[PDB]
């Protein structure tokens, strides 16, 4: 009995239906609620300086067309039904590559409530795109942003808003990158003007912190214990030609190894940034501590074990010094 | 072609008993190894088709198995009629039979 | 013909937005799964492939006939024809079916409104792993899949008695581990949409390790060998120690980067980038040694081993 | 208006066709004659265990309700036809992501002879799993299968069968072979059953017997791996005294060979076994590291920091002597041990 | 019921050309192939040719290949054999078989005795 | 129900195929660009991307209403019942058409006929490019787009505002790295084809390369080798294993710096700027390593200075040690002069 | 009113249009012709063995029923009419992965002239494949070709010609690819028999080179100064042993490691190439210098060393000229 009386309120509704108008088309903007809930955040590609983040989006609003009384409950609809029913145009301007996820059916839920409301949930993977600075990596803390936003409809027309204020967005906290970390994230509801009029745009805003661990591991120690591996070379005998120039060089020529091996990490990015700032001072101190010897060269053949001495002390202190002075400034 | 021998050209078996016959061929030939009975004066009646599959209407005593080259039929329990002039042909490739091994008590 | 004038019956007056006994009782879903093959373990996306049949049964009380013909063996072209439960898996990154030649479906229909709806697919999944008796690692990678807009009032989901029909682990390409067994649970997840019903299918699964052995531990068992050697060698041949000396501390970094790029970006320390760490102190501790005698050789060559050996055991302890 | 005859009868077939049953549902078993014409074997993929192959892919089936009588004894028509009636749902087993081709049009014709038989060939590029067994590696080879059957459909709903002899009906053109490390030898053909719990499907298989081109590996691998090993023992013939020409070479011989070995094993996927390649490196690592200990040994007795000039000298070491004939002889025998256990 | 019969015995002198009929009854004639399988006394089953009546191709074994010409009347379902040249060798027992399958030759004839004198 | 009935009333005896004023009168396309943002640039690939609003203009009478209201914002699928010019991107390798979550194509209808379709693209652009000064470049990348069918005799594409008023760029949208973005040029022109007379309307953006990356990528390194190499000058003459693991070192430095520059460019066969820079170093490198050569073929004692003859500096050493840095200056000051 | 008219003519043509029967069913072969504007032959890759061909690819056929009087022009109809017109199936048999351009609309041209013809144009990206012989290469001509070739219907169906004969083919002068260059092309018409038929083939044959220039500088001057570097060693007196081993073997590792990274660029193929010929060439000089070494060092401790050592001086320079000469003399 009541799938029948089912079947004549869900033709009921479908039957003189227009896709192309609008909820109150001609009439008020009709107010769309969205809510999100993060499954993952797949990765933050500097490469590609975007982010694959994938989620349950859901957009809830008002349809007076699809409000129906008879029965006491809430219809599910099979997901093929939002290809009949009007569905809010809604991109995201960060988008590069995206799709809504097909095994086994297109994951796309509709339910059709007694007071016209209807929630249109979606399964949605976004690779966004993300423009992070890297003037202080891998000691950086990048924002990367989710812009919803209407495409065809202005303010006039469409009216977006998040379905709780702090509560629309979901499972962030469960998210976990293995080298980032979500310090936090906001949720930001503005109006863009454009040529052709002003549109209602949300921004879905994380703020992600480096982890320092995983570049400590990785480029930070190396460097030291190749500067470090530098400055054995002032322990060494003046007279040993063959082996301190062969300990400098094979030093310099790994800071360069390391620079390279890094740079190509990442992409041809103009900057200078906080690691090369360490590079650099890492390579001028190499290089000066293969200075030191052919220094000590020129005034035995061309005081010497003094010479050694001096730079046997300074190096460490001026190198504290240096990275002193370098975690203040990127502390 | 493919060149088919058995082995027992002649075997000798009373009433009952196991009797095995061997089919060679002579480069791969899969599971298309058929086993045809011929008794004199009469058309050759099939048994085995395929490695082990048995036709319908043979009796179940009559059994095959098979391999990539060495392909056997065995009868479980020999009877009057069952003594015969046997053939195994290829089919993997262009129809070739084999000697023909022949049984008597 | 009776096939035909039965299907037009069935299909007639249906609706493939309503689900069977909507606003009567819960549609129960009974679930079966046929594990092809475990695709490869990408541990670096920690993300598995796997490919399944994966067969859904339900009692459709509109699909119910009665004739000579017990059942009814359908392809796909009928798939869309009726009301399909829709079955979306959580942790599959990207899922896909399988369509050469023609869709890999197949739909069967009993007298009784039972439905089975089976078909292949290609799915990858996630599953994590932790890395502090690396690559010496064991755990279980799930498969969960449920209804992505039916709650637990609108679709409920059982196993049948046959739990999961896996097939034979020999072509299965997992080369990495071994497929220990399965493990298989249901449970109900509360969402703003809703509550389903989950159905997390734990594969389990063993690392075995022969592979890393020559491609990094006993590289680098054996570039530590090559600094003991430097005790043997006279200290008048400065640059001998030297050059024997450097040589370890650079290819102990190729070492690093090689199994730093086989591993992913992980801030916490791996037991491998453990091992050529401590091959790494070995090293520059030889070099230092060195340059003390320079500016006790008999002690150095043996207390060294000595610390190898106790940090292998407890490698293996570990 | 001469087109209309054939139009006529393209509507005559179809109107009251069922796509959903096949051809004799319950009166009658349904015999598909299937057909590969292997138009390009696709570059085998060690590293996904996998290979690719690029097939016309012919289906023949009576059907008795496509039966015509018209001027022309066979419709030679488009794929548009072909998805108004009913196909075998034929899927590969083994098979992986595959793409059926559609530029410009869709590549598949069908053509219905007027007694009621179908020929329904198509385009496939179909990547289909070939586990292989690495242990002659690189010197193996493999017979890739290629299994395909009905998926709805069981041994008494369907059967599958070749149209010619069954040696006959895979059939490789000569020109097409986009194999590279790879070679093919020939194709077996063979038909069984699989048990499922479905039911009991019949298969159609087909193996593709390959064997590897040891040449790459000769000169990418085999030969450094062979100068590494004469490259060790070149500090036999440098004096003794030359502790850091020595040194410096054995050293670099090792990390070579490491290098090299770490190379070998990213050409193929992981696997707990290890290959004859795997050996064979192993074996080289071996004198490379040998020839390391056998200057240490000359080091220890290695009194005279001072050479000689043309007091006592340094003498040539009677290991350096041995070592000199005894390395070069017993690295010559392995290999003739070697490539006679793999090659034959 | 299938029944697969052939032409009554006959023997003629060397020189002179034979046809023997293979006539069938139950099955449909076109759907499956028509083989010919010759056998001399004492001696193994020879497969001659074999010829699909719909399309009439042929295939011939080798050493029979001119020696044995196959032709068909699909109108009265029957496959004809022709030999030519006949000599001493020729005598032998000539059977007609049809291929259900890939696998097996599901009923043959009743055989042919040819002599030449 | 009431802008249902007008939208029934447009599109019902509607041609889709058919041009506005298809045999009548040339159809004038007014187009317009919104770069959202200039997408990266392929070096190897030899294109670029970017993401564009795209909007087009153009006057069609079947589709003109008189209703409530002026303008009719409606939803992107209608835009393929009613007709749309073909436009595609004749320098365009790929390019997709964002749909998430929904086509994202503007369709507006204005009471007169007028009619704005916008939508949002993702073009991979193939942009010749001369790479003689890398990494000193500067290129002008094109963009051309026009019907793919019409020829000039029936569709027209005209920009609506002006020559650089149609074209913006979002001053935010900015996704190259080491390129700069100077400027925009636009105009239109015909290319004649086999098919036909066509227009095409070319818009050029103006970019340049920045070197800050190839300074510290290449040039810096080339510059430490060779300022490596000079070291040998300074050092010990006696010392010949010194001096020539440094000199062997440096120019096996310079074979890696060498390769490792041509891998980021493409395979072309110009001998880029960075190449001359690489050879000069290369000859410096070399000539360095046989100035060491020549030394040590004069050394006799070979014994080290020690406060029984030594070997006095060589000549073409101390020469060296001012020569060749200096020599180096020169030739660095002439060539950066050259690319600025 | 014209458009009106223009609607009543193309409304006549598609109704009872069946697209399942080509132009002259059950008649004579139709004969369509082909003429193609290469866009371009980007990212000819060896390591696929294969090139990424975009192209404007048409086809002009004559068909009856389409054929219209009224309308004195030429009917450009938009690119979504082909889905209800016939067009001759046809596919490249060497099309690893293709695609017909898709934005802003598809890109395809319909163009109905009045005596029937149609002009049906595409702009397809095509990765065809190009089986390339690396024996001389890098110094080696690559001979990649296009097969389009009707699929369904034999040449009783239908005829394939290249329309305006050698002219057909346009744009292939103004292809600039980096690495190789286009000396010539050449088409070609002809029949394929497969045993369903015999089909109407026509093959695009471009011959393209490369140029040796880019390898220079990639692959031999580091070689030849490599080689050149090794040569040091014969002007560094005997005695230096940790100078002229460490130059040696150092140069000995930068040949296999060109060598082996090289090789990563390039597929795994059986045969040996002409740079391998080079890199087996340079690495031999390279080795017999560290023999050179070898040989005095084991003399010394086993006058006449440094004579055996001056004349390596400048043979070993001699007999690098000469395989050189007879190298390029080779190849080129
Ligand atoms: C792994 C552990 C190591 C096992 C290797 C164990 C082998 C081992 O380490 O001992 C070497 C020993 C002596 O050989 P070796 O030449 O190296 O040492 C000589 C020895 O010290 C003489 O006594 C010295 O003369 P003297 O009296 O002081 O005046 C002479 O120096 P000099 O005076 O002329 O200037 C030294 O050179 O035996 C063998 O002859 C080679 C055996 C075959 C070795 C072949 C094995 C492959
Ligand atoms: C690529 C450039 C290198 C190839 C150019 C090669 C140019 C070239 O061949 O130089 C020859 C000459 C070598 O002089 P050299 O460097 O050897 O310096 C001394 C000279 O040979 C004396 O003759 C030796 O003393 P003696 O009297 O024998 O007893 C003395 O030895 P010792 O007594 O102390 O023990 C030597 O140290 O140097 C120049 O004339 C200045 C050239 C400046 C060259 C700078 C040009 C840039
Ligand atoms: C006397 C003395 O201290 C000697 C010891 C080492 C010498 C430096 C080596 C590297 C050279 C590279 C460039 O060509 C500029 C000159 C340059 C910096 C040299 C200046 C003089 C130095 C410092
Ligand atoms: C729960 C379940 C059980 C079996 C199937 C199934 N149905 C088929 C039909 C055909 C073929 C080839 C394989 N099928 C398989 C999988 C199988 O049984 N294999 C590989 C031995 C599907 C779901
Ligand atoms: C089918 O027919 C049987 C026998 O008449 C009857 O018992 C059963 O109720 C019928 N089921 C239907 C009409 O669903």
């Amino acid at each position: 009995s009541n799938m029948s009386l089912v079947k004549e309120t869900v033709d009921r509704l479908l039957k003189g239906y227009d896709i192309r108008l609008r909820p109150d088309f001609g009439g008020p903007p009709v107010a769309v609620g969205m809510n999100i809930d993060i499954a993952s955040i797949d990765m933050v590609s500097e490469v590609n300086m975007d982010y694959t983040l994938t989620m349950y989006f859901q957009q809830a609003w008002r349809d007076k067309r699809l409000s129906y009384n008879v029965i006491p409950l809430n219809l599910t609809l099979d997901n093929r039904v939002a290809d009949q029913l009007w569905v809010p145009d809604t991109y995201f301007l960060n988008d590069k590559k995206s799709f809504v996820h097909g095994v086994t059916v297109k994951n796309r839920m509709i339910r059709l409530h007694p007071d016209g409301t209807v929630l249109y949930g979606l399964r949605i993977t976004t690779t966004a795109a993300c423009m992070m600075d890297l003037r202080r990596y891998p000691l950086d803390e990048q924002n990367c942003t989710l812009e919803i936003e209407s495409y065809g409809y202005t303010t006039d027309d469409i009216e977006f808003y998040w379905r709780g204020d702090d509560n629309a967005v979901t499972g962030v906290t469960k998210i976990e990158l293995p080298q980032f970390s979500i310090v936090d994230y906001k949720l930001i509801t503005k109006k863009v003007v454009f040529s052709t009029g002003s549109y209602p745009r949300l921004s879905l805003s994380f703020k992600l912190k480096r982890n320092i661990g995983y570049f400590i591991l990785q480029t930070y120690m190396p460097s030291i214990l190749i500067t470090i591996l530098s400055w054995v070379s002032f322990w060494i005998n003046y007279d040993a030609s063959a082996a301190r120039v062969a300990l400098g060089i094979t030093t310099v020529l790994t800071m360069t190894t390391i620079n390279t091996h890094l740079r190509e990490t990442l992409p041809k990015i103009p900057y200078v940034k906080a690691i090369d700032m360490y590079l650099m001072g890492c390579f001028v101190f190499v290089f000066m501590a293969l200075l030191e010897y052919a220094l000590v060269n020129y005034i035995f053949f061309g005081d010497v074990n003094a010479i050694d001495r001096w730079s046997r002390i300074f190096f460490p202190v001026v190198f504290s010094f240096f990275n002193i002075v370098y975690w203040l400034y990127y502390v | 072609y493919i060149v088919m021998t058995q082995s027992p050209k002649s075997m000798s078996m009373s009433l009952g008993e196991r009797v095995t016959l061997s089919c060679r061929a002579s480069e791969y030939v899969g599971s298309y190894v058929s086993w045809y009975q011929q008794k004199p004066e009469q058309s050759p009646k099939l048994l085995i088709y395929g490695a082990s599959n048995r036709y319908t209407g043979v009796p179940d005593r009559f059994a095959g198995s098979g391999s990539a080259t060495d392909f056997t039929l065995t009868i479980t329990s020999v009877q009057a009629e069952d003594l015969a002039d046997y053939h195994c042909g290829q089919t993997y490739n262009y129809p070739t039979f084999g000697g023909g091994t022949k049984l008597e008590i | 013909g009776d096939v035909t004038v039965i299907l037009n019956n069935l299909l007639e007056g249906y609706d493939n937005k309503l689900r069977p006994d909507i606003g009567v009782k819960p549609t129960l879903i009974h679930t079966d799964m046929y594990v092809n093959s475990i695709g490869p373990v990408n541990a670096i996306n920690m993300e598995y492939t796997i490919d399944i049949f994966f067969a859904q049964t339900w009692y459709d009380r509109r699909l119910k006939f009665n004739s000579t013909i017990k059942v009814l063996r359908l392809n796909s072209n009928m798939v869309g024809k009726i009301w399909i439960p829709d079955t979306f898996f959580r942790n599959s990154k990207k899922a896909d079916a399988h369509w050469i030649t023609t869709p890999n479906r197949m739909l069967r229909i009993w007298n009784d409104g039972r439905v089975l709806y089976t078909l292949r697919l290609t799915i990858d999944a996630e599953c994590q792993l932790q890395l502090h008796n690396f690559p010496m690692d064991e755990h279980s990678c799930p498969l969960e899949f449920s209804s992505y807009g039916y709650p637990r009032e609108e679709i409920v989901y059982q196993w049948k008695r046959s739990s999961v029909e896996v097939g034979d682990t020999r072509s299965w390409r997992l080369y990495q581990f071994s497929f220990v067994g399965l493990r298989n649970t249901t449970e109900v997840v509360k969402t703003t949409s809703g509550d389903y019903v989950v159905m997390s299918v734990y594969f389990d699964l063993s690392r075995r390790m022969g592979y890393f052995t020559i491609q990094t531990y006993i590289p680098c068992t054996l570039i530590v060998v090559l600094s003991w050697v430097s005790f043997w060698i006279n200290k008048d041949a400065v640059p001998a120690r030297t050059s024997l000396g450097i040589t370890t501390v650079l290819t102990m970094t190729t070492l690093s980067t090689i199994a730093r790029k086989s591993l992913p970006k992980v801030s916490y320390v791996t037991a491998m980038d453990l091992f050529v760490s401590v091959c790494f102190i070995f090293v520059f501790s030889a070099l230092v040694e060195y340059g003390t005698l320079h500016y006790m050789d008999s002690y150095a060559r043996i207390f060294f081993p000595t610390a190898f050996c106790l940090f292998n055991l407890v490698y293996w302890v570990s | 208006d001469n087109t209309t005859v054939f139009t006529r009868i393209l509507d005559r077939l179809l109107d009251g066709y069922d796509n959903r049953l096949r051809p004799g549902l319950g009166e009658r078993v349904t015999e598909v004659k299937t057909d590969i014409f292997v138009t390009s074997f696709g570059p085998v993929s060690d590293h996904d265990m996998e290979y690719t192959i690029d097939v016309f892919f012919r289906q023949s089936w009576k059907d008795e309700r496509l039966k015509f009588k018209g001027p022309m004894t066979v419709l030679r028509l488009n794929n548009l036809m072909a998805s108004k009636i009913w196909t075998p749902d034929t899927f590969f087993h083994n098979g992986k992501k595959s793409v059926a081709h559609n530029m410009t049009m869709p590549n598949k014709l069908l053509r219905i002879t007027e007694d009621g038989t179908l020929l329904y060939t198509m385009r496939l590029t179909v990547r289909a799993e070939c586990p292989m067994h690495l242990e002659d590696f690189p010197m193996d080879a493999h017979a890739c299968p290629l299994k395909f059957g009905s998926y709805a459909y069981t041994r008494a709903e369907v059967v599958y069968e070749w149209t010619r002899e069954p040696a006959r009906s895979v059939v490789v053109a000569e020109d097409g072979s986009r194999l590279n490390q790879y070679d093919l030898l020939g194709q077996t053909v063979d038909s069984g059953i699989v048990q499922s719990s479905t039911g009991e499907y019949v298969v159609m298989t087909t193996h593709f017997h390959l064997k590897r081109k040891i040449g790459y590996f000769v000169i990418q691998t085999y030969l450094p791996c062979i100068m590494t090993v004469i490259l060790s023992q070149v500090s036999f013939w440098l004096n003794r005294e030359s502790v850091p020409a020595r040194t410096v070479f054995g050293v670099t011989t090792v990390l070579t060979m490491t290098t090299l070995s770490i190379s070998a094993r990213n050409s193929l996927p992981k696997v707990a076994y290890a290959t004859a390649m795997d050996w064979f490196i192993a074996v080289c690592y071996a004198f490379v590291f040998s020839a390391l200990i056998e200057f240490a040994t000359v080091n220890y007795f290695t009194k005279r920091g001072y050479a000689w000039d043309g007091k006592t000298f340094n003498s040539v070491s009677k290991i350096d002597r041995l070592s000199r004939i005894a390395f070069p002889l017993l690295f010559g025998i392995f290999n003739l041990v070697y490539w006679a256990t793999y090659l034959n | 019921e299938i029944q697969l019969q052939q032409s009554g015995p006959e023997l003629v002198k060397p020189g002179t050309s034979v046809k023997v009929s293979c006539k069938a009854s139950g099955y449909s004639f076109t759907d499956y192939n028509m083989y010919w399988v010759k056998q001399s006394h004492g001696k193994s089953l020879e497969w001659i040719g074999y010829i699909d009546p719909y399309n009439a191709d042929t295939t011939y074994n080798r050493e029979f290949k001119g020696k044995a010409t196959l032709t068909v009347d699909k109108s009265s379902s029957t496959a004809f054999m022709h030999l030519n040249s006949l000599t001493s060798e020729d005598s032998a027992v000539y059977y007609c078989a049809r291929k259900r399958n890939n696998f097996y030759f599901d009923y043959w004839g009743q055989g042919t005795p040819l002599t030449v004198s | 129900t009431i802008f249902t009935r007008i939208l029934d009333r447009l599109l019902d005896g509607y041609d889709n195929r058919l041009r506005p004023g298809l045999g009548d009168a040339v159809t004038e396309v007014k187009t317009d660009i919104y770069v959202t943002s200039f997408g990266p640039v392929s070096d190897t690939d030899m294109e670029y991307t970017i993401d564009v609003f795209f909007r087009q203009t153009w006057h069609d009478e079947r589709l003109k209403f008189d209703g409530p209201m002026k303008i009719l914002p409606l939803n992107n699928l209608l835009a393929s019942k009613i007709w749309t010019p073909d436009t595609f991107f004749h320098n365009g390798k790929k390019s997709v058409a964002h749909n998430m979550t929904t086509p994202n194509k503007l369709l507006r209808l204005v009471d007169n006929g007028t009619l704005l379709y916008t939508m949002r693209l993702t073009i991979h652009a193939e942009c010749p490019m001369h790479l003689e000064d890398f990494p000193m470049d500067v290129h002008a990348c094109p963009l051309k787009f026009g019907s793919y069918a019409y020829t000039k005799a029936e569709v027209i594409y005209s920009w609506t505002l002006g020559k650089n008023k149609s074209v913006e760029v979002a001053q935010d949208g900015s996704r190259l790295n080491q390129y700069d973005l100077l400027g925009h040029v636009v105009g239109t022109e015909i290319i004649r084809s086999s098919t036909g007379e066509y227009v095409v309307m070319t818009t050029h953006f103006h970019l340049k390369r920045k070197i800050g990356y190839f300074v510290i990528q290449t040039y810096l390194p080339c510059i430490m080798t060779v300022i490596l190499s000079q070291v040998s000058f300074w050092l010990n003459r006696e010392s010949v294993p010194a001096r020539t693991v440094f000199g062997v070192t440096t120019v096996l430095t310079m074979t890696t710096l060498s390769i490792s520059a041509r891998n980021s460019l493409p395979k072309v066969a110009y001998a880029t700027a960075m190449d001359w820079f690489i050879a000069v170093c290369y000859a410096f490198v070399f000539s360095a390593l046989i100035e060491f050569a020549t030394v040590n073929y004069f050394t006799k004692r070979s014994w080290a200075w020690e406060g029984k003859t030594y070997n006095s500096v060589s000549k073409v050493d101390k020469i060296s040690r001012i020569i060749f840095p200096v020599l180096f200056a020169i030739f660095n000051l002439v060539y950066w002069a050259t690319y600025v």
